[PDB]
């Protein structure tokens, strides 16, 4: 007949390619589609949605709703810390478990922004001021108000606004540097400072909560899947 | 482009894995058709609601010498027939039964040494998509059980030697593998937290949120 | 003749001629300076001896302690740099003698023990020369380079070295060298504390030779001076 | 139109070969992705410093029975597993693991007696440019050992048996084929005078520039 | 279905073929390509650039770089020779491990020419003149200045130029006569001799040295690869 | 994939065959052509000259 040559590579099971397939059910005619709502085209469609940060670990609270509400007073001390978390990825941050975490640990290397929401849950007669700072990778994290006010920062007012965004970036590769070792210097800081105290009226509870979301600002670049880390 | 819904989940996985011997007379494979058997794909096909794919299914048989009694065991080649019984059809209990022979069991059968017996199976199923997630009892039922859903049936496979052997016993492995095929998704949900514990429910034990860190500074 | 970068002049001949990398001319694509950077970095000056075997500079490292340069890297880590190197020696016309300036794109280097890797205040001194040594570095030592002169340092023939950009200088009839290299990476901007992506080598081939009387000596002047740079901050 | 950098590099060489038995439980190859193998492949890669190829791999697969006890050694064919780890998966520790039958790591399956297994790698690498030599440190790392460049990782390969025997062992040696395709090469190079010393990097000891004579007229 | 006929030669491996093959891993999106200067198109632009000769072998300085130096004085005898090599290929000649002839002995059959510049690394007011004599094959050595010069020969002035180029053939395979047997007469030679002496003012040094490069004047044509002898 | 049939005398040798085949030395750029005076085309042209017939053999 015709005279064929069959090359190397021929018998060969190779568990990812595309090849026809003979259907085991032919002439089924099977039931046709029906406009369901809220297609996922892609996977950068779980992302862009914004979840809440659970920055209040802190090994007791982990097991509660207690780990997702920033504790915010007013005391005696002229400047102080409110929280703050590093950007180091994977090594255990609180961006791990969230809606943008959970995708981007099926993946090798990705490369985006993020939007970081803040949300005021206190009274509405309440007032305040605080900073939010951005410590850029290979700058140390700020240890006073004012050198922490000299590098990236958004000054928030709590009275004439209830909600504050700040927009950073966040890579799976940090650069280190060859002398200088630290667990994270080189992936940056998201720390927040009381600017002034939170004054309030009678009658009025001082000790409010803050909640902390977070989501992807524009589109990211991920590659090379992979199985996820959360399974035993 | 490798975040699309097609190259997440247009994948292979060996799904299970069964021995069976020829001599026995209660060595014959089963498998029950679902995506909860292996929790790395279950998890990654619960990140949507409702599904809706074609699928696709390659086995790798092997055999192994038995231990047989003496006087120079010789063996021809061996085939194997590998049934698919529809949602809603005749099942065997003995490797003699009717329910091997009929005519809407549509088996194939493959002998030593080829390539391997892939076949290809459609989107079956009497409503519009699968739905991995079910709030509720058992429709078309006297006694309802809660989350079952059985218009999700996608069938169950049947493997068997078709020769029979006097000499050697010969027992088989099989390796199902598992590919998705043109999927879509619908309405998507949050990524599971707490361990998976049986594989019938969404049943687990309550755990912490995230990884503990000693303070919030 | 005088030309002015910032707040620094030198001079050279008109009529010289410039050897300009592999054909290709420094060009941008990310922050860019060109504040305080653009500007000729004088390193200081090796003194050519009549026993003398040769000068490397590891060149995103001698720069890193020179102004702000030195510290517009300690601010910003990733950043693609080209480059403008002047070498020239001035000695009069009794001396002779003859040189090899080459500029090495990632010259991997050897260690004295077999089994080790050389340490980094081995590889790179900070603005000053690194010298070959015309013996070899016995294995006793733990880790040196091997800095014998016929072999390069990197295992290969010297004599081949001329594939690289390169220009000779010979005092009979030149006096000068002009290096123009252009950003040579497989990344498009890479880390810079951990990464030396040029060299610049200069190997006496014919040995310096006077009369008794002249000045025993002849100082090489290097300088530097990064056109074309940027960082990522 | 024979010193073409595709006609000069778009060859093949035998990079590797190890030999695993069936029965022995440390019985499996393994093969990291370098050029650096072969003293004589590596000389021609060296002449440049940035290279960018495809690749293309065919395994040469034999075997030989081992002197079993008695009483009619007798077997059916072979089939054997060749998965492909890429750079940044799950590895294999023992030949029954949870890392052979995971989803990403693409294997193949093949029986003997048919053609050899040829599959084909593309490009793999987070930059633009395979290097031959890297001046500097661990990049990405919190240590950092001079020279390694862990951008230019292209996998590893792990060889088993899928058949279980009882009756007689069988191991089976493997010869890994390699060949680069639509080679693009830049910045060349002086050639290597020096013997290689070590597979990791270009220590080497200082040897002479050439063959000597008696006189030089 | 359809009828075919498997030819012989069908299910083997030929390790120097051309097929298809399936790609192991698909849907990747491959990093595009980025320009990187410095292009090798053709093994024949390694060899096109000039590498030094190292003529001066002698048994101790090849661990030097004296290697690479010819020596030159001012002597009292009138007439004399500086160096000279011959041009018979592969047997440990001076061109093997150049840049040149590192590339050639990847082949088996090849045939071109040869630039040889040479350059006089002295004192700027050192005055000579130096004969460059290339004896064809067939011809033997010459041994006299006068017969070296009846040949072919280009006579180098130092002080007014300090560069002389002799363009020679070399070719893989040495045509030899049938009685007249020597170990390299067929070759060629590029000896070279002194017409003067060095005549040097007060308080300049009269030795001097020569280095001396190769190159490929034209394109060579290279046949048949194999694999180099330079290896254990 | 295409499905095939493959008809008998399919893996057999039969040495008066014309197939292709794999060549197992590409990219090797071959020497061309010369011409060579007196090429024959044919069989029937070392016939057509004359050679000289042993008529006398006789034995001696």
């Amino acid at each position: 007949g015709l005279p064929v040559m069959t090359t190397p590579g021929s018998t060969q099971f190779l568990t990812s390619d595309d090849f026809q397939s003979p259907s085991a059910m032919p002439q089924f005619d099977v039931t046709p589609e029906m406009q369901i709502p809220g297609r996922v085209n892609n996977l950068m469609e779980i992302a862009e949605v914004d979840s809440v940060v659970p920055v209040n670990n802190t090994e007791d609270n982990v097991s509660s709703l207690k780990a997702y509400q920033i504790p915010v007073q007013s005391n005696s001390d002229n400047g102080k810390q409110v929280f703050g978390f590093p950007l180091q990825p994977g090594a255990n941050n609180v961006l791990n478990r969230t809606l943008l975490g959970e995708i981007l640990n099926y993946y090798t290397h990705w490369s985006g922004s993020i939007k970081l929401t803040f949300m005021f849950c206190g009274s509405a007669m309440a007032t305040g001021k605080f900073l939010l700072a951005y410590s850029p990778p290979g700058a140390g994290v700020p240890k006073n108000r004012k050198d922490a006010m000299l590098g990236t920062h958004v000054i928030w007012d709590v009275g004439l606004q209830s909600s504050c965004v700040l927009c950073v970036p966040w890579i799976s590769q940090t650069h280190y540097r060859y002398v200088v070792e630290d667990e994270y210097t080189a992936a940056g800081y998201v720390t927040c400072w009381y600017q002034t105290n939170i004054v309030v009226p009678a009658d009025v509870q001082s000790s409010c909560d803050i909640l902390c979301f977070v989501s992807a600002c524009n589109d990211f670049s991920v590659r090379m899947l992979k199985d996820t880390p959360f399974i035993r | 482009s490798e975040s699309s819904i097609e190259n997440f989940l247009c994948r292979s996985a060996c799904v299970y894995y069964a021995t069976y011997t020829n001599n026995s007379k209660k060595g014959f494979a089963e498998w029950v058709i679902n995506t909860r058997q292996v929790a790395q794909l279950r998890r990654k096909l619960e990140l949507f609601t409702y599904l809706r794919f074609d699928l696709e299914l390659t086995f790798v048989i092997t055999s192994a010498q038995q231990p047989s009694t003496a006087s120079s065991v010789d063996a021809p080649v061996q085939t194997h027939q590998i049934m698919y019984v529809p949602p809603g059809g005749p099942v065997p209990t003995k490797v003699k039964d009717y329910a091997w022979q009929t005519s809407t069991n549509p088996s194939v059968f493959w002998t030593e040494g080829n390539a391997p017996p892939r076949m290809s199976i459609p989107f079956i199923s009497i409503g519009n998509a699968y739905s991995c997630f079910y709030d509720g009892w058992t429709q078309f039922s006297r006694n309802g059980v809660y989350g079952i859903n059985t218009l999700n049936n996608m069938g169950t496979l049947y493997m068997r030697h078709v020769n029979e052997a006097g000499q050697g016993p010969i027992k088989s492995t099989v390796r199902i593998y598992f590919k998705p095929k043109h999927v879509k998704a619908w309405v998507p949900r949050p990524p599971r937290l707490c361990q998976y514990e049986k594989q019938k429910n969404v049943n687990f034990s309550p755990i912490g949120v995230t990884t503990s860190r000693t303070d919030i500074i | 003749r005088s030309i002015t970068l910032g707040n620094s002049t030198i001079t050279t001949q008109e009529c010289a001629n410039v050897v300009v990398g592999y054909g290709v001319w420094p060009e941008y694509l990310p922050t860019q300076p060109d504040v305080a950077t653009c500007r000729f970095y004088t390193l200081e000056s090796v003194q050519w001896m009549k026993n003398s075997a040769g000068w490397w500079w590891k060149l995103p490292d001698a720069l890193s302690q020179m102004g702000l340069f030195g510290q517009n890297m300690q601010y910003h880590y990733l950043g693609r740099t080209g480059y403008t190197i002047h070498v020239q020696c001035n000695a009069s016309k009794f001396h002779q003698g003859c040189l090899l300036v080459v500029c090495v794109p990632e010259a991997e280097m050897g260690c004295s023990n077999l089994n080790n890797t050389p340490e980094f205040s081995e590889l790179s001194g900070g603005d000053s020369a690194r010298m070959f040594t015309d013996t070899q570095v016995g294995e006793s030592n733990a880790k040196k380079v091997q800095t014998a002169v016929w072999n390069a340092g990197m295992g290969v023939g010297v004599g081949n070295l001329t594939i690289f950009p390169h220009q000779w200088i010979n005092l009979r009839t030149n006096n000068s060298a002009t290096l123009v290299m252009p950003y040579i990476n497989s990344v498009p901007m890479d880390n810079m504390f951990r990464h030396n992506n040029l060299t610049l080598m200069i190997i006496p081939f014919v040995p310096l030779n006077y009369s008794e009387g002249s000045s025993p000596y002849v100082p090489i002047t290097v300088t530097i001076a990064p056109m074309c740079a940027e960082y990522n901050g």
